[PDB]
This record gives structure tokens, C-alpha cells and sequence, in this order.
């Protein structure tokens, strides 16, 4: 499981394991990266803004 | 009934179908053979489950006195369509 | 068995302007001329047609008039101009019908083996679409009597086979490519609630003085796509479209706070250039 | 053994087994039983294969109510044992031809379809398609209604 070789859960407790993976989600990574860099980009932006201030 | 509780328990179908809880099984597998009700009955509560069925023939009453679903509908539909529009109404624009 | 044809504004206009020559050259009321049509498939084309001089007798509307000089001739004139748009159906005006459409049809169905009758409308005042068409039927009934021939709703819709708009988008000169979608909603809306209107009334019919089509042949299984949702308890479908309005707010939160940060950047850049670099 | 060929006849396998074992009992063409029951090392391995039959094709025409369905009154829907249908459930989900789900957990697990894990797409296919449904009714109730209303 370490090692994505194996997603799901095990058990002692109930001796059951039990297996379930559905990572894809290409709305929230996709776009929250793409979101992650934007606020870079008006971090670069500021400074364009701090100078034709002053 | 109109309501809900679609998920029926068996215990209605085993007292007025006369037929028992090792054959309601049978009961409506072969009305899947039938094929005018296809449920998906419940076997870890035993419930037989309500799918889309062929209703009835005449319901004369019924068909005076399905205002209350046919007006019901044209009026409230009606009414919230014009709650919609009455909240979005002045981006008339 | 057709689900649509081409129904080309430009027979519009000649149904039209010759529903003009009617009402103009008298008193005949009932625009009624012949349809053609080339089939190509259960799909066809509906963009020439004409009209018939023909007169309806008040009582026993099965009184009519169709010149084979004024047709069957005029076919073989219009045969060397274009073969394609064959003889293929008729139309009438009048809402419901009168009791002839059948007997004419039935007359021209020598001409077209699936021959059409178009309940044409004069006056567009529909909250939808224009004339539709009715092709032949065999219908009868479980009875099944002596075969009924009143063509039923025949389904199709407004094919524009070619744009043509050259002159016709030339005559519009009101509208824009609609990026209306509170339009279509007060339309849709009002249109299903006065449908609805008009089958409570027509059922409080059936009840007090409708005959025997009271529960004819559907409408008890038009009760039954009623019955297709028969509060309905969609709570599958409730939590089901709670994850639905996560994805939805998803959408609305990402996308448009997107949105604020982009013109936020370049429109605050732009009015502080021109604000204090102008000074 | 024809009607077999429709909703499996989830029949008593005794019953089967009288109707194709009086088949070696025919005061008439007994040549069928032979090249079928007749045999020992491939006719009752016959059975066998039939017991095969039985299971499996229930479990294919049985599809539909699953879900929720037990490990013991599987057998008691199954015309076999428990461990019966434990040795059942075990070689058709080896041979996992059909994707179930199950676990002894709980024991009421089922022949299962892939248990819908689906989005929207469930959502979408049944708003889409019924308000287009509905929308096909509005068209042909205006049509039909009028129809109904002609000789009026």
C-alpha cells in the first residue's frame, strides 16, 4: 500500500480489509494549480504596481 | 398510494398476494418477465422495492380529481416560475 | 412515417402572400393549395409548394376544386424546371379542420403515395411553432372499425435546408447572436403552465360532457409519464444533487473568483496608469 | 431444458434432475439419455456441469434486485447449499467474468454491477433525458388532446 502497489484499507480490529481508489480529480488539481500560479503572477504584478506608484 | 415508502416491506405482498416470503421472489421476477414493473427489490430487509409500473385503466374520479397534481402543477410550477423571474426580475435589462 | 421535412420559410412566404390573394380577391376563407415535396428519406424537404384555386362549400365540406390544368399541367412545366420536389401533400388553414382534409388527401394520394395535409396558420400568434403536418394513418382503434383515415400529428419541424440568408438575415435588422436565457425560461415556463391549463380544462370536459377519448387511448399513459416522477421523495436524487452543488459551487467559487483576480490585475493597472501617470 | 433459456428457471435442481434422469426411464427413443445421462465419468460429470449451469446463469438473470442480498439466503434463492454457494461465488469471481463486490464483513453482499460509484453522470442522464421526455409529452399532448377535441 506504501507504495501504491495496493489502496485500501486492511484490518485487525475487524480482520477485514477492504480495497477503494478514485484519485482523478482534474477540476480541483487543474485548476487550483493553475489558481497557485496565478497568485504568483499578481505577486509578480504588484511590484509593476508598487513602481508606476511611486 | 401516491406516496412514497417505495421500498415496500413484503409483509403486504405475503398477506394479500398470498404467496410466501421464499416466492415474492418469483413473484416479480416473473413479472420482470411480464414487463410492466421492473423494482429493485430489497434482499437484506426482505423489502420489495417500488419501481415504474403500468398504472391502471380508468380512474373517472381520478381523472376529475387529479386537479390536485395536474393544477397543483400548472399552478406551482406557475407560481415558482414567476418566484424565479420575481427574484431575477429587474436584470430584465 | 416522418419525423421532420424541411419546412423552408420561402413556402412560408408563398402560403403567405397567397393567404394575402385569398383574403383579398373576395370572400374564400380557407387557404388550401397542394404541397410538394422531393422524399428523400423519412426525412424530407418542404420549400416549394402552391396553391390551388379551390372553394369550400359552407355546409358539406367535402366541396372542392382542383384544376388538372392548374396542376397536373402546371407539374409538367414545373417537371423540366426542377423534378426533385415532387407532388407530395396539401395544406389547409382553419385551426381544427374541417370534414374534407380527409377525402382531399385521400384524392391527391394517387399522387403521392404518403400525401399530406398541413393545418396552416394565417396569423402567427402560436407561443411556439407553425403549421405541422399529417401524413396518412391507419389508426382505428382497439374496436378497430372501417380504418379511420383523420391524419394524426405527423411530427416536423422548421428546416432551413440552406441558409438563403443573403436577403433574409437581410430582413431581420432586430436581433444579435443571443450570448436570453431568462427568455427562454419565462417562455418555457408559461407555455407548460397554460399547456397544463388547457388539459385541466379539457379533462373537467371529460368528466362533465367529454366522450368516450375521456381516457381515449395515452392519457391515462400520459398519467403515466406523469408517473414518470408519481413529493416525489427524491432523496437519492437529494444528496445525489448535493454533490451536485459541491461540483456547481466548485465551479462558481473557482471559476469567478478566477474572474475577480483577472480583471482585478489589468483593469486596477490600467485606471492607475492613466490615473497618476497623467498627472 | 428450451425454456431454460429465459429467467434461468431458478428451478429445484431434483426437479431438473427427474425430468432428464426419466430420460434413461423412456419406453421410446432412449439414445438421448445415453449420449447424455448414459454416461458416468462425463455424464454425471454432466451433472455436474449442470449444477455449473444453473448457478451461474442465475447469477446472470438474477442481476437486476441486487445490491443487497445475503450470503445465506443467497443459497436459500440459489437451489444449493451455503458453501455450496461459497464454492460458487468463489469460482464465478475468480473468474470475475462480472465485476461484484463482496465481503464477509457482513456476509450480504451480491453479484454485483460495478455498485455505482458514478458522479453526475447518473444525475445528468436522468434530468437530461426525462425533462426531455417531458418536453416530448407537452409536444404530443397538444397534438393527441386536439386530436381527441376534432369532432368537437
Amino acid at each position: 500500500i506504501l507504495d501504491k502497489k495496493f489502496h485500501g484499507i486492511l484490518d485487525q480490529g475487524e480482520g477485514v480489509l477492504i480495497i477503494f481508489d478514485e484519485p482523478p480529480v482534474d477540476k480541483t488539481y487543474e485548476a487550483a494549480l493553475e489558481t497557485i500560479q496565478n497568485m504568483s503572477k499578481v505577486v509578480d504584478s504588484l511590484y509593476n504596481k508598487a513602481k508606476k506608484l511611486t | 398510494r401516491p406516496a412514497n415508502h417505495r421500498q415496500l416491506t413484503f409483509e403486504e405482498i405475503a398477506k394479500s398476494a398470498k404467496i410466501t416470503v421464499n416466492e415474492v421472489e418469483l413473484l416479480v421476477m416473473k413479472a420482470l418477465s411480464v414487463g410492466l414493473v421492473k423494482g429493485s427489490i430489497d434482499e437484506v430487509d426482505k423489502r420489495v422495492h417500488m419501481t415504474w409500473v403500468q398504472p391502471r385503466v380508468l380512474d373517472l374520479q381520478q381523472i376529475k380529481g387529479m386537479k390536485d397534481r395536474l393544477e397543483f402543477w400548472c399552478t406551482d410550477v406557475k407560481s415558482m416560475e414567476m418566484l424565479v423571474e420575481h427574484q431575477a426580475h429587474d436584470i430584465l435589462t | 412515417a416522418v419525423q421532420k421535412v424541411v419546412v423552408h420559410p420561402l413556402v412560408l412566404l408563398s402560403v403567405v402572400d397567397h393567404f394575402n390573394r385569398i383574403g383579398k380577391v373576395g370572400n374564400q376563407k380557407r387557404v388550401v393549395g397542394v404541397l410538394l415535396g422531393s422524399w428523400q428519406k423519412k426525412v424530407l424537404d418542404v420549400s416549394n409548394s402552391f396553391a390551388v384555386p379551390f372553394d369550400e362549400d359552407d355546409k358539406d365540406d367535402s366541396v372542392w376544386f382542383l384544376d388538372h390544368d392548374y396542376l397536373e399541367n402546371m407539374y409538367g412545366m414545373f417537371k423540366k424546371v426542377n423534378a426533385r420536389e415532387r407532388i407530395v401533400g396539401w395544406y389547409h388553414t382553419g385551426p381544427k379542420l374541417h370534414k374534407n382534409d380527409i377525402a382531399i388527401n385521400e384524392l391527391m394520394k394517387r399522387y403521392c403515395p404518403n400525401s399530406v395535409l398541413v393545418i396552416i396558420d394565417v396569423k402567427p400568434k402560436d407561443l411556439g411553432l407553425p403549421t405541422e403536418a399529417y401524413i396518412s394513418v391507419e389508426e382505428v382503434h382497439d374496436d378497430g372499425t372501417p380504418t379511420s383515415k383523420t391524419f394524426e400529428h405527423v411530427t416536423s419541424e422548421i428546416g432551413a435546408e440552406e441558409a438563403e440568408e443573403v436577403g433574409v438575415e437581410h430582413l431581420l435588422r432586430d436581433i444579435k447572436d443571443t450570448t436570453s436565457q431568462r427568455i427562454t425560461n419565462q417562455v418555457h415556463g408559461l407555455k407548460g403552465l397554460n399547456s397544463k391549463l388547457l388539459d385541466i380544462r379539457s379533462y373537467l370536459e371529460k368528466v362533465a360532457t367529454g366522450k368516450l377519448p375521456i381516457n381515449h387511448q395515452i392519457i391515462y399513459q400520459l398519467q403515466d409519464v406523469f408517473n414518470l416522477l408519481p413529493l416525489q421523495e427524491f432523496v437519492k436524487a437529494f444528496y445525489l444533487k448535493t454533490n451536485d452543488q459541491m461540483v456547481v459551487v466548485y465551479l462558481a467559487s473557482l471559476i469567478r473568483s478566477v474572474v475577480a483576480l483577472h480583471n482585478l490585475i489589468n483593469n486596477k493597472i490600467a485606471n492607475r496608469d492613466a490615473e497618476k501617470k497623467e498627472g | 431444458l428450451l425454456k431454460l433459456f429465459t429467467t434461468m428457471e431458478l428451478m429445484r435442481w431434483s426437479t431438473l434432475v427427474e425430468d432428464y434422469g426419466m430420460e434413461l426411464r423412456k419406453g421410446s427413443l432412449e439414445s438421448p439419455a445415453t449420449d447424455v445421462f448414459g454416461s458416468t465419468e462425463e455424464g454425471e460429470k454432466r451433472w455436474k456441469d449442470l449444477k455449473n449451469r444453473v448457478v451461474e446463469h442465475n447469477i446472470r438473470i438474477m442481476a437486476k434486485y441486487y445490491t443487497r442480498i445475503t450470503m445465506k439466503r443467497m443459497a436459500q434463492l440459489l437451489d444449493l447449499s451455503v458453501d455450496e454457494s461459497e464454492a460458487f461465488l468463489s469460482n464465478l469471481v475468480v473468474n470475475k467474468t462480472i465485476f461484484a463486490k463482496v465481503d464477509r464483513l457482513a456476509g450480504i453482499i451480491n453479484f454485483q454491477r460495478p455498485k455505482d460509484p458514478n458522479n453526475l453522470l447518473n444525475d445528468w442522464s436522468q434530468k437530461l433525458n426525462s425533462l426531455m421526455s417531458l418536453v416530448n409529452k407537452t409536444t404530443h399532448l397538444i397534438a393527441k388532446e386536439e386530436m381527441i377535441h376534432n369532432l368537437q
